[PDB]
């Protein structure tokens, strides 16, 4: 039998002692039946009235016959026991998983219901049943087992699933297994035959541990749902997305279709929700209608399209490497897709991330790289060669100017547009033969000329921006100008060819322009 | 076994395992496996809810990985124990010694071994991941120097008295050896130490091994552009510059200068500089010469360490307590952006170390997710300093050079 594990209530703290609710006597008798049997099988103890703690329970009827289900209430004792190593709290991606010739899942029935409590603990699991009898006192019990219900059930189970597992892992090392809650997915390359003998070796290791699982007639057969996905032992994909057909949306119908065209952007390419999601602006409720715009029916009726011949995602081979490659799909807009044999995809999906409320591509792309690099750790545990739509004197030119620091694992340029690239650059030196303007709501030149505007609703640093775009504007092909705004400043000195506001976007049409723009700062 | 406690009311560390590569956990598992196989850690049960993170990082010159546990947060959760030599600093060179292997040898209070959990991750959560906690004292823990002076004072009692003219540092895992000696006659007094330490799985040399010489560690006084003509723009990049450096040396004058860029002027527009300005330039010159007066370490605030890119492999770091009130200011060259930035870090601490025995606070120019990616590919030491992340301004860079 499995080692126990040492369980203690929070500190100062000490057990429950929560009086057992009024229970009717047709729920009476169903509880010393059901609890008189796990009396029997060692799962509960009768206990002397010395123990001062209790945790109602109470019946409940699973829709079935008669006959009832009992249901402890451990909230208490649980706000009153330890934190344990929280349970599994990250899950495998298929695209990192190697395929099989066959997988298996298992079912465990009465997992907690086989696992030793600690001995100290049992007595805080102390629970009554009312006697009928109005002068007699009702039976009272503690648990020897891990009981449903309670805090560290689930993590004390799934260690000692784990200590079961280690032996029948090593003596067939070419098995894979997976815990997930009560399933245990088992996979492995061999013959058909060979794989179902092995699972009957499987259920019997468990069984020695009074652990049932189910025969070969009822088991579940791939592909396997989930978390969302649809599994094969060769191949996976999300389970299938239906797009409603209708002509009447509201926000909530909205929502939940950009949720769902979210979730298959993973595998599907070419997914789009930029118009859909433009239809939640100024939206006042949940059941509020909005029309679709000709943008978004196009967009609606072209994922729709895309999502009605299902893609699968191949498995992970590791003896092969990985490529990512990315795309710019429009504006703030990135795709990226990775593999390992041309163009048989692992996985797919977009970047739309914006860091800062400025930005230019070339940063933006390598945030996407970053972004790529620490999914694939966490997937496959190394990372993907990169390819690239941005040259590399383009890259190694923003990456000496930029004052952050930055990495790019390896990576080739792909000729493939559109290709990233900067609109503009600002002169490293002030320019001879060009005007300069001193800007500080208006300007002043050199050559004589000035000009000055009042505006309204305008934010102080808002104004600066006015004036340097004001001097842009009004000047030629070549330009200097000088500024006090260390705001505006960064700002343009951060290169981005895209904004929040439309007034940075008018200035970067500017500069894009000019041939030679320099910014000075003055305070 | 010393009763060791967190400091009162405190709870243990419960830190997140940052996401490693399939290299760096292999080498984990290798590692591991053997400290349980000579009982220094054991493997833990889901009653255990404590985390610290760990990771693998390379040896220079040794094709061995070391296991790099980031006891940080238990650090600050671990109770204060109850000296510097001022001298250390001044000798001529100085060689770091990875003693952390001594500790192994010492048992951890039963109780508080539950603190010094950690988990060795598994590739896309195929598996709940290993979980362990220390039998012994934990390299990086700082504790363990504290728990090990003694049984390491009554270690060091020969070589101090046989050689009373090289200074013995120790600090964490790292053992500090400062003399004047020359270089041969010190490697080789080093070597004497080597034996006389595994005279008690060689204690071997950070940082290649090398001395670092703390004399020839400069402070990089503030410059100005020394020019042959004044274009109206260098002038103004000037003033701006001198103005900035006004807050601390209050001598700074631009009252002058500030003339020669009256009126609206083309930025090309060369300007002679007057006689009266020439003079007041000069005059800035002589007084940014030496750091400012009266700035001294106060042993009871936090040493910052901010960094800046200058590009082209080049940076800049400042180490203070209190704003502009430097106590030390150096650069660094050229490898790639992170790479040279975890090479920064490390020098600026050990030299933080060296001159005040303390760890200071980066600032760092980078992206959380990228350091987080990236640095444990390029780190060699044996503690990890505490950090932020941060967007440096134009300007301040710019008036470093
Ligand atoms: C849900 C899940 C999580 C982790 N691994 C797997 C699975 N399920 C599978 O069906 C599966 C499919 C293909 C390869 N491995 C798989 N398995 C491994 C166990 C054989
Ligand atoms: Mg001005």
């Amino acid at each position: 039998p499995i080692e126990t594990v040492p369980v203690k209530l929070k500190p100062g703290m000490d057990g429950p002692k929560v009086k057992q609710w009024p229970l009717t006597e047709e729920k009476i008798k169903a509880l010393v039946e059901i609890c008189t049997e796990m009396e029997k099988e060692g799962k509960i103890s009768k206990i002397g009235p010395e123990n001062p703690y209790n945790t109602p329970v109470f019946a409940i009827k699973k829709k079935d016959s008669t006959k009832w289900r009992k249901l402890v209430d451990f909230r208490e004792l649980n706000k009153r026991t330890q934190d344990f190593w929280e349970v599994q709290l990250g899950i495998p991606h298929p695209a990192g998983l190697k395929k099989k010739k066959s997988v298996t899942v298992l079912d465990v029935g009465d997992a907690y219901f086989s696992v030793p409590l600690d001995e100290d603990f049992r007595k805080y699991t102390a629970f009554t049943i009312p006697s009928i009898n109005n002068k007699t006192p009702g039976i009272r019990y503690q648990y020897n087992v891990l009981p449903q219900g309670w805090k560290g059930s689930p993590a004390i189970f799934q260690s000692s699933m784990t200590k079961i597992l280690e032996p029948f892992r090593k003596q067939n090392p070419d098995i894979v297994i997976y815990q997930y809650m009560d399933d245990l997915y088992v996979g492995s390359d061999l013959e058909i035959g060979q794989h179902r003998t092995k699972i009957e070796e499987l259920r019997q290791h468990l069984l020695r541990w009074g652990l049932t699982t189910p025969d070969k007639k009822h088991q579940k057969e791939p592909p396997f749902l989930w978390m969302g996905y649809e599994l094969h032992p060769d191949k996976w994909t999300v389970q299938p997305i239906v797009l409603p057909e209708k002509d009447s949306w509201t926000v909530n119908d909205i929502q939940k279709l950009v949720g769902k065209l979210n979730w298959a952007s993973q595998i599907y390419p070419g997914i789009k929700v930029r118009q859909l999601c433009k239809l939640l602006r100024g939206t006042k409720a949940l059941t509020e209608v909005i029309p679709l715009t000709e943008e978004a029916e196009l967009e609606l009726a072209e994922n729709r399209e895309i999502l009605k011949e299902p893609v699968h995602g191949v498995y992970y081979d590791p003896s092969k490497d990985l490529i990512a490659e990315i795309q710019k799909q429009g504006q703030g807009q990135w795709t990226y897709q990775i593999y390992q044999e041309p163009f048989k995809n692992l996985k797919t999906g977009k970047y739309a991330r914006m860091r800062g409320a400025h930005t230019n591509d070339v940063k933006q792309l390598t945030e996407a790289v970053q972004k790529i690099t620490t999914e694939s750790i966490v997937i496959w545990g190394k990372t993907p060669k990169f390819k690239l739509p941005i040259q590399k004197e383009t890259w190694e030119t923003w990456w000496t100017e930029y004052w952050q620091a930055t990495w790019i694992p390896e990576w080739e340029f792909v000729n493939t547009p559109p290709l990233v690239k900067l609109w503009y650059q600002l002169e490293k030196e002030p320019i001879v033969g060009a005007e300069t303007f001193y800007v500080d709501a208006g300007y002043v030149t050199n050559r004589g000329r000035q000009k000055v505007v009042t505006l309204t609703d305008t934010t102080n640093q808002k104004t600066e921006l006015q004036a340097i775009y004001l001097a842009l504007q009004d000047s030629g092909l070549e330009v200097n100008i000088v500024t006090d705004s260390q705001y505006a400043l960064g700002i343009i000195q951060a290169q981005p060819d895209q904004s929040e506001s439309e007034l940075v976007n008018q200035i970067i049409e500017q500069l894009i322009k000019k041939e030679k723009v320099y910014l000075a700062w003055v305070p | 076994t010393v009763p060791v406690k967190l400091k009162p009311g405190m709870d243990g560390p419960k830190v997140k395992q940052w996401p490693l590569t399939e290299e760096k956990i292999k080498a984990l598992v290798e590692i591991c496996t053997e400290m349980e196989k000579e009982g220094k850690i054991s493997k833990i049960g889901p009653e255990n809810p404590y985390n610290t993170p760990v990771f693998a990082i390379k040896k220079k010159d040794s094709t061995k990985w070391r296991k790099l546990v980031d006891f940080r947060e238990l650090n600050k959760r671990t109770q204060d124990f109850w000296p510097h030599p001022a001298g250390l600093k001044k000798k001529k060179s100085v060689t770091v010694l990875d003693v952390g292997d001594a500790y192994f040898s010492v048992p951890l209070d039963e109780d508080f071994r539950k603190y010094t959990a950690f988990t060795i991750p598994s590739i896309n959560n195929k598996t709940p991941g290993i979980r362990y906690q220390y039998n012994v004292l934990p390299q990086g823990w700082k504790g363990s120097p504290a728990i090990f002076q003694s049984s390491m004072t009554k270690i060091l009692e020969p070589f101090r008295k046989q050689n009373p003219d090289i200074v013995i540092y120790q600090y964490m895992d790292d053992l500090y050896v400062g003399s004047d000696l020359e270089i041969g006659q010190h490697r080789t007094k080093i070597e004497e130490l080597r034996q006389h330490l595994l005279r008690w799985k060689e204690p071997p040399f950070l940082w290649m091994g090398y001395e670092l010489h703390p004399d020839k560690w400069t402070v990089q006084p503030i410059v100005l552009p020394e020019k042959d003509s004044w274009t109206v723009n260098d002038i103004q990049k000037l003033v701006g510059k001198l103005n900035w450096a006004s807050q601390i040396y209050p001598g700074i004058k631009v009252r002058q200068l500030c003339k020669l860029l009256r009126g609206t002027k083309a930025l090309t527009e060369v300007i002679p500089l007057t006689e009266e300005a020439e003079l007041e330039l000069a005059e800035n010159r002589e007084i940014l010469k030496e750091p400012v007066h009266g700035v001294y370490y106060d042993p009871s605030k936090d040493l910052i360490a901010e960094i800046q890119k200058q590009g082209q492999g080049q940076w800049t770091y400042q180490i203070y307590q209190e704003p502009f009130k430097n106590l030390k200011t150096g650069k660094y060259a050229r490898t790639n952006d992170v790479k040279q930035l975890t090479e920064a870090v490390q020098k600026i601490t050990t030299e933080s170390i060296v001159i005040w025995g303390k760890t200071p606070k980066f600032k760092l120019p980078i992206q959380k997710e990228t350091w987080e990616t990236w640095w444990t590919e390029y780190w060699q030491a044996t503690w990890i300093p505490e950090w932020e992340f941060v967007n440096t301004p134009p300007l301040v860079k710019l008036w470093y050079q």
